Parts: C-alpha cells; structure tokens; sequence
C-alpha cells in the first residue's frame, strides 16, 4: 500500500518490516523515516537505509497487457450491471489499467 | 519344561530389585498401585504379580489380550488362560461364536473348580479385554452341569442326548461344526 | 441372549466376582481402556436402541428397554467399584510417566527397524554386554530360526548357545532361546538384556 | 435516557464499593514453580500479554477482590493468562474454577489446562454436559475436599447442589453467551471471590476509560504470531469451484464451514454438498437441535470425525475450530456486512492460511444493496467504507456483554 | 476332473486354513435403517470398511446418497459396471488405500 | 553417509536417563556431545536434568563448538538430532527429549 500527501509519500513495501515515510523536496528526497502502522507516527529508533520497493504482483502493468485486456475485454463486455467477481468486470478493469484479484 | 520355554528367563528378569519391589508392595494389598513401564514389560509385571497368587489382567483391545496371553503361556503354560470377548453386543440380535461362549463358560468353570484336572491346571493369570470385564453375566452360568464323557463311565444314552439337547446342542445327522 | 434380562431375570454379576478372593486386577494402559470402555457403552447403547426399537419390534407393548439395560455394559467406575467391593484390588500399569507412580527400572529393547547399521549395533550391543559379563538372551518364536542367529553370533564376535527350554542364560555368552515374546526388555538392575527377533527384523510373528 | 442510565451506574458503582470494602484474602507473589511453569510455555510471551499478566497478578495481590476483563481477538493468547493466573491462585492453596457457556470450551480449556500445568501435583477436572453422572456426582461435584485444584465447567457449576471448599479464583470465558439466570449467578459470585473474565468482542475505549474505576479491562493488540489475512473471493455460486476449494482444504487434512442458514432446507443442502465431494464427511448443525445432540455433533467436528460442517450463522460464530480454515457462504447476499466479517474471522487464525468464499445465487439478479455490500467486502479493505462502520456493531453487543442493560430502546 | 486330467496338468489343493479364521456372523431380516447404521458404525469403530451391495444401477447413486444420510461420518463411494474401467479401477484403488469407508 | 539419527526418548523417563547416560559415556571417552534447544528458557532446565543425571553441562556461547569432555547445552534451531560417530559427535535436540516441535 501507499498514500500520497503534499511532499510526503507513505509506502509499505512487501518485504519491509516497518512501513516507510519519505519526505520529498523539489526533485529529490529530503528525509526518510520508518513509522508504525498503529499511531501512524514515525519510529526514530529504526534506522532507514536504502529501501528497494519490489513489485507486489508477479506481473507488470504495461500498455501491451492493457491492449490485450481490451481485445479479450471486447468479448464478454457486459457493460451494464457489472457483477463484482466475474470476468467482464475483471477484464474491464484490466483494460482500465487497475490491478484486480485473480489477475 | 517343554510347556513353558521362557520360565527361567522370566525368573532371571524377576531377580531385578524393582520387580521384587513390586512383589513387596503387592504383598500387603495396597489400595492404589500405579506402575509405569514399557509395553514389552507387561508379561514381566504380570508374572511378577502372579508370584503372590492368581490375578486378572485386563488389556485394552482383544489383540493385546491374545499377545500378552501367549507371552504368559510361554512362562505358565496351561496355568494362564484367556477370557475371550463376545463378537456381538449384549443386546444385538446375533449370538456370539459357539467357540467363544464355550471358552468363556469353560474358563469360568475352571475358576470355580481349580482342582478338577479334567478341565485343566489350576488358574494363575486370567487375561481378558475391556469388553468381557464390563459386560456382566448371570451368576448361575457356572452351575450349569456339563456333560462329562470318559471311557468307562456309566451313563444311560437318552440322558446324554437329552442333556446335550438341554445344553443348546444342535442335533444333526452328520457333525460338521462345533455345537 | 439379547433378551436375557427378560427371559432369565436374575441380577447379573461382574467378572471380578468369579475371580478367587483377593486376586488383584491389573489394567494395562488404563486410559485407552477407559476411552475404549466408553466406546463399548456407546455402541451397545446404539445396538440396543436400534435392534429393539418400538418402530421395529412389534405391535403390542414394547420390550421395556430399561429392563434390558441391566445386562448392558458396566461403566469403568462401576467396574472398579464392584471389583474393589469384591476384595479384588484395582491396580494399573500405564506407559505415560507420572511423578506419583512406581516407575519401574525397565526399558524397551532397542529395535533396529529399517537400519542394518543399527542391527550390527544390536549385535555389538550384545557383544559389549557379554564381554562385561552381562546376561544376554535372544527369544525367537520360530522353530529352528534360533540357529541362524547363533551362527551369526559366533560369526560376529559373540557366543551363542541354544539354551534348553525353561532355562536362564549364563553370563558371558548370549543365550538364544525359542519361545513366545513380541518385544524385548532391557533391565540394568538385573543385568539382563532380552532381544526378540521382532526387534531385529521389525516383524510380528504371533 | 439521561434518567434511564444513572440506574445502571448505581449498580455499577455499588458493585465497585461492595467489592472495595469486602474482605478477601490477597494473593502473595509468585512462588518458585511459577517461573518454571511460565518458561515451559511452548511459544513466546507478548508485551501486551506480559503487561496483562503483571496487571492480573497485581490485582490478585491487592486486597480488593479482582474484577478484570481481558480483551483480545480469538487467537491472541489470553487463555495462557488464564492458566497462569489459575496456577498462581493454586500455589497459595486456593482451588479455582473456570466457567464456560458451552461444553466444547470446557474440553478445550480442559486440555490446555492439562498440558500447561502437567508435571505438578495439580489435579484438573471438568464438569461438562457429557461427563458421566458417576464421575460427575462423585468426583467433580464431591470435590469439596480439596481434591480438585482447578475445575473447568459449564453452567452445571451454577446449580444449587454445587459447593466449593475455599474457592480462590473464578475464570469466565465468553460471558455474553451465558443465560440471564447464570449471569446474575456469576455477578453474585463476583463480590465474594476474585474473578477474571476473557472476551473476544472488543469494547469502545471511551467506555473503557469511562467505566475504568469500577472494572479494569486490559487490551491485547500485539498478535502472538503473524496471522496472515484469509483470502476472500466474492462470486457466483459455481459447484466446481466449491468442490475444488473443499478438496484443497481436505488435502492438508483440514476442515470447512459451510453456511446455509435456512434450517428448513439445511439437510438437503448438506446432501448437495455430498453431491460435490462424495468422499467428504458432511454433517449438519443448527440451533433448533437440543443441546444434547448439537454439542455432541460439534464435539465430533472438533475431534476431526467430520470434514465439512453445514451450519447456521448462530452456530458458526461461536466455535473455535483451529483446524477449519475454509468457509463457504451460500447466498452471501442475504447476510449483513458485520455478519460476513464475523463469519470470515472464524477461519484462518492458526499457522495455516484461510480461505473464504462469499457466493451469491446465479439464478436471480443481485440487488443494489447486495451489489454495494458485496462490493465493500469484495476489495478486501480495512477502510472506513464499512469494516470500521460494522466494527462498531461488533462493539455494541460487546457493551451489552459488559454492562447490565440490554435494551436498545433508549439507544435508538 | 483332477484325477482324470492329471496327465497333462498338475493340481495342488490347499484345504487347510492358514490360522483360526472365523466364520462370519450372518443376520437375515427386515431392512431397518437404525440397524444398518449401528452396524456400519461398528465397522467404522475398528477403522474398517464395508461393502454395500445395490444391484439397481439407475439408483446406485441415490442409494449411496441415502447411505450417507444414514451415516454422515462415512466416506461412501459407488462402483459399478456401467463405469468405464479407468474410473472404476481408480475407485477401487482408493477403496483399497483407505481413501473411503463404504463401497 | 556415516550418519545415524538421534535416539528419541518418547517421554518415558527411563529412556531419558538412558540418553543422558550415553551422553555421559560419550564425554567420558572424550567425544563431543551437544544438546540443541531452540526454546527460550529450556536450556537451564536441560542443564539441571544433566546435573541430576550426574553429567557435566555447559550452556554454550552462541556460535561456539562443544568442548571435549563436557556436554554443551546450546540454544539453536534444530528439529531432530543427529549422531556422527566419525566426527565423535552426538547432537541431541530438545525435541527428541520432550517430543515437541518449537516453531
Ligand atoms: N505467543 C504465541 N504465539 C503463537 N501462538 C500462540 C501463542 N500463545 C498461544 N498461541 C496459540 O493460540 C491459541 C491461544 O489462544 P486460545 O488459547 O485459543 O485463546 P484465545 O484464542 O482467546 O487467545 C492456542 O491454541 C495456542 O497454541
């Protein structure tokens, strides 16, 4: 997960123990510190080195996969009354580019 | 002797001071006596208590009763016997095996009359299962007089056949099975 | 016999009454005996209600299942109370350890199941035991199977003698014997070590 | 309502004062065996758990009789606090009891109390519905001679015939499920002896500090081991998916909850389950059965005699089967958000990953509110969309279990 | 035939049992569901299995369904001649490996 | 390989005393004996058990090797023990002594 705020990016990498908050200034990071999920307040006693945010799914959301998700999405359209867990909704959201379960 | 092959080995096993301690503790008949040991030691501990006199040994399932019963036959011969469990429930509409019933009544009579040599040697260890331990029985079953047949006994024939008929013996024209 | 409490109405007695006066009762593995006993009570209950259900018995008054409850299974506590009330002590032998128990100085023989290195380690265990002067014995239910063990004993730095039936082994030599024994026993208090061929080959030959 | 609440506060503070002035033997510090018993713990104690044990031990040591609650999720380890407090009360020579609503909990807590307190001269005993009347009438009930140091029991410990010899500590678990008569019974016991209750339903913290003077309550929020979230799937009821999931859960020798609240058809429903997985031991359970049959069936499901338990929501939400880690919700549209979350929570608590299948019927068009609701739980999210909105409902009945008033008339 | 055809083929015959094998206890009577349930449960109490014979092949599936209704704790499966050999032989392979309880 | 599994005392304390006895004999010869316990707070208990079995025990410094002539109670992750007679080494896990797995 990750949250966007003015000059501050919160991110929880899948391999990191504590979620990390990074303060940007201009076009480079100004500060970095790990925080706690509970109080959302920073933990200063955990030193934060370089963090590597690896992907969270075993795929990349490129333009090609949206293209093929639109070709496959053309069949089984079901534009109206989209069921939650069916494949018209899934492929429709893949053509829209957002990650969905069972992808 | 030839009947008990491992009697001396169990004697040497009973030279152990813990088994002797079991003898001493069981001599004065305590209320509670809890013993802890491996399974293979059963035949020993049983043979321990048998040193003080007769005893009953209740195994969990029938297979344990057969195993331990044979193991004790290796040390006591015909003096140790097995009280088999019914093949059916006490209120199931099926009679148990005639051989099982015969062994049960025969062992009960051997307990009632240990000196009757025709039934076998006097009893030392009686091994059984939980089933036959719990399942009660009519007390007048040991009083039912069996048919004693020996070469030279003075018995009238119709009394013999009538007595067998009274003992639930099935009369056929050619004996094939027991009973 | 299922209708015995209705055909021969005599107050039944337990097995412990037929035992000679004072004869103790040794229950092996009391917990398995207890749970199993409960299972027998449940099963006999089910067969009584099923075979003699008023829906299946007949047309007139039922068979008074309560009256047939007399010959039914006696619970564990009642069997212990009747056995104690008949003069027969209720003694137990369990496998699980207990602080308030007379833990016998008896241990199981080493089973070399699935290991010929452990098997040679059993032969060598008997070797070191008889070199110390300890009592060793091999019980084999098979007729004539003891001779092969004897040959392997004289072959593997040990002494084997076909002990005559009904005899104990002498110190220094392993005494191979014919008789019925499932699992062996090691008693350091009596300096005795008894191995069965079941422990050597992992086979029960009753 | 302002005039209808002070009547409750009166009983609360009067209980606190009667507890304050009551004479009760305090408990000394931990004896030497307590350290070995605490270090025989298979796992590792948690910081919230350690603070909870310190607070409970101190309240036992204070002369005021203890009335403390332990709040934590099912699978967070408060039962260990129960066994340690009970041991501490045993070491001072006072026998203790544990009151549970169902017999299954009496058996579970019985086995945990055996395993944790083994090796010491402490005879633990339980009195459930299925304890035979011989041992019950003789061993358990007749244990007014100090024969039992700790007894785990159901509501049968609350009848008139019972009697204790130096009752030192009472441990209550799931106090909400008890009967009203049994509730007033336990509250009657509160003033005389130390009590210690455990709850899986949380309370609003505003009430925690609002009623802090009359009744101290300790919260545990540190999970003992990372219980990863169950995998939820919202979808149309397809038989092949159900069968495949049930067989996957059966592969690890696991068990599964199948939910069919319409009691009228539950039998047929289970039959259809056996149509999908023939090799599955499938049983039924619902509130219309008498407790003697129901608790026996649930016992069989806890003893792994059955593989799939078709039951209603009332029966499912109230069982702690750790081996069951797969849930099938037929007609998931009919359930509210809170009920769905409760259903899901009862799986995937142990070291195994849980699965949940919220299925809607494919023969009828789903409703708008079912589309929205199912959509909220669809994208599994802890957000303010409803997980928190329906968490408050999980705290409402918790308040009802804490305070005496059940009426929702003045609340509405 | 054993004596007449002894010149071209040799025949041994084992009439002696391997041990004390007991004759089964046979009970004839009216089909009572409770009795069948109690019997099958008794066979299940020693971790044993049971043969339920139902020759009517059109109702054999329904028969197994009713059997599972009588004993829910039983793992019951069907096996008949209308099945192909590939499925039937796998069913038997499962019944021998204690994958099921009643056949 | 010349590797033998550890003797697992099922819980019967005569087997436990026997295991501690073979440890005593091994260290009397001069071989290395190590008791690996992954649990926290159980090493001192093993030291006390070895003391009651009349055996010299030492809680090893994390990362060291057991000294010849003394049994070394060590805190480390192991499931079941291993006996290597070629290295004159006997490793026995707490799991083998208590029949429980510490995760
Ligand atoms: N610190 C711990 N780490 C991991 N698992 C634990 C821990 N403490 C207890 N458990 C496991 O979780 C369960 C403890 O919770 P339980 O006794 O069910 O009560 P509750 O679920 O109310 O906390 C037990 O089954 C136990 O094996």
């Amino acid at each position: 997960e990750f949250a966007v705020r003015g000059g501050i990016l919160d991110v929880f990498p899948p391999t990191a123990e504590h979620p990390v908050r990074v303060e940007f200034w201009g076009d480079e990071i100004s500060e970095m510190r790990a925080f706690a999920i509970a109080d959302q307040r920073s933990i200063p006693e955990v030193p934060v080195q370089t963090v590597v945010a690896v992907p969270c799914r075993e795929l990349l959301m490129t333009d090609d996969v949206r293209e093929r998700a639109a070709a496959l999405a053309a069949e089984h359209p079901t534009t109206e009354n989209t069921v939650p867990g069916t494949v018209p909704d899934m492929l429709a959201k893949l053509a829209e580019g957002i990650p969905v379960d069972g992808m | 002797s030839v009947q008990t092959p491992i009697a001396g080995l169990v004697e040497l096993a009973l030279s152990d001071p813990s088994l002797q301690d079991v003898i001493r503790r069981a001599a004065d008949r305590p209320a509670d006596l809890a013993l802890v040991g491996p399974a293979s030691a059963r035949v020993l501990v049983a043979a321990a208590l048998a040193q003080n006199g007769p005893l009953l040994v209740v195994a969990a399932t029938g297979r344990e009763a057969d195993e331990l019963t044979a193991e004790l036959r290796g040390v006591f011969g015909d003096s140790v016997a097995l009280f088999p469990s019914w093949e059916t429930l006490p209120h199931e509409r099926l009679s148990p095996g005639v051989e099982t019933v015969g062994a049960r009544l025969m062992l009960l009579r051997r307990l009632a009359r240990p000196d009757d040599e025709t039934l076998g040697a006097p009893l030392r260890v009686v091994v059984t299962t939980t089933r036959s331990l719990l399942q009660p029985m009519a007390p007048d079953l040991v009083d039912i007089e069996p048919v004693t047949l020996s070469v030279g006994a003075e018995m009238e024939f119709e009394d013999v056949v009538a007595r067998l008929v009274d003992l639930s013996y099935t009369r056929v024209d050619m004996v094939g099975k027991r009973g | 016999e299922a209708l015995l409490p209705l055909l021969h109405p005599i107050e039944p007695t337990t097995l412990t009454r037929h035992l000679p006066e004072g004869a103790p009762v040794l229950v092996c593995d009391p917990e398995k005996v207890r749970t199993r006993a409960a299972d027998l009570i449940k099963t006999g209950r089910e067969f009584l209600e099923a075979s003699w259900s008023t829906a299946a018995v007949g047309g007139d008054a039922p068979i008074d299942l309560e009256a047939l409850g007399a010959s039914g299974f006696v619970t564990f506590e009642e069997a212990r109370e009747a056995a104690r009330e008949g003069g027969h002590p209720w003694w137990t032998l369990s496998q699980l350890s207990d602080e308030s128990a007379v833990e016998l100085d008896i241990r199981s023989a080493p089973s070399a199941r699935g290991s010929q290195h452990n098997l040679e380690e059993i032969f060598a265990m008997l070797r070191a035991h008889v070199a110390t002067g300890g009592y060793a014995a091999v019980v084999t239910p098979g007729i004539g199977t003891a001779h092969r063990v004897v040959e392997q004993l004289g072959e593997a730095d040990t002494a084997a003698t076909i002990l005559e039936p009904g005899t104990a082994p002498k110190a220094g030599v392993v005494g191979v014997l014919k008789g019925p024994l499932c699992s062996g026993v090691v008693l350091p208090g009596a300096n005795l070590v008894i191995i069965t061929e079941t422990d050597l080959t992992g086979n029960r030959v009753t | 309502a302002r005039r209808a609440v002070r009547e409750i506060a009166s009983e609360l503070v009067a209980l606190y004062a009667k507890r304050q002035s009551a004479p009760g033997h305090a408990f000394g510090p931990d004896t030497p065996w307590q350290a070995e018993m605490e270090d025989a713990f298979g796992f590792t104690e948690t910081i919230d758990q350690l603070t909870a044990i310190q607070e409970v031990k101190s309240d036992m040591e204070k002369p005021v009789p203890m009335d403390r609650v332990i709040c934590g999720d099912v699978g967070y380890g408060k039962t260990e606090i129960a066994v340690r407090a009970a041991f501490k009360a045993v070491q001072d020579g006072k026998q203790v009891a544990v009151l549970v609503p169902t017999t299954l909990l009496a058996d579970q807590h019985l086995q945990t109390f055996t395993n944790r307190m083994a090796g010491f001269p402490v005879t633990v005993k339980g009195l459930s519905r299925f304890t035979d009347p011989a041992e019950s009438r003789a061993v358990i009930e007749g244990l007014k001679d100090g024969s039992v140091d700790v007894v785990i029991g159901t509501h049968r410990l609350l009848q008139t015939g019972v009697t204790w010899k130096d009752l030192g500590l009472i441990i209550v678990d799931e106090e909400q499920r008890f009967g009203v008569e049994h509730k007033e019974h336990i509250k009657s016991m509160r003033t005389h002896v130390d009590v210690l209750t455990m709850s899986a339903t949380p309370i609003p913290r505003t009430l925690e500090m609002s009623l802090a003077g009359i009744r101290e309550m300790s919260t545990i929020l540190t999970p003992p081991e990372e219980r990863y979230p169950v995998l939820t799937y919202v979808g149309p009821h397809d038989d092949k998916q159900v069968a495949a999931a049930l067989r996957r859960e059966l592969l690890r020798d696991g068990q599964a909850f199948y939910i069919h609240n319409r009691v009228r058809t539950i039998d047929e429903a289970a039959a259809r389950v056996r149509q999908l997985v023939p090799e599955a031991r499938v049983v039924v359970a619902h509130g219309q059965m008498n407790e003697e049959t129901l608790e026996k069936t649930v016992e069989g499901f806890w003893n792994r005699e059955y593989d799939i338990l078709v039951c209603t929501t009332i029966v499912e939400t109230g069982l702690d089967i750790s081996n069951a880690n797969t849930l099938i919700v037929e007609r998931a549209d009919t359930f509210g958000l809170s009920q769905l979350h409760q259903l899901r929570g009862r799986v995937g608590r142990s070291r195994e990953r849980g699965y949940a299948y919220f299925l809607y019927p494919p023969n009828k068009p789903l409703t708008e509110t079912a589309y929205d609701r199912l959509a909220t739980i669809a994208q599994n999210n802890e957000l303010g969309a409803g997980m928190a909105v329906a968490m408050k409902d999980l705290e409402i009945r918790g308040a009802g279990n804490v305070l005496g008033a059940e009426q929702s008339g003045h609340v509405a």
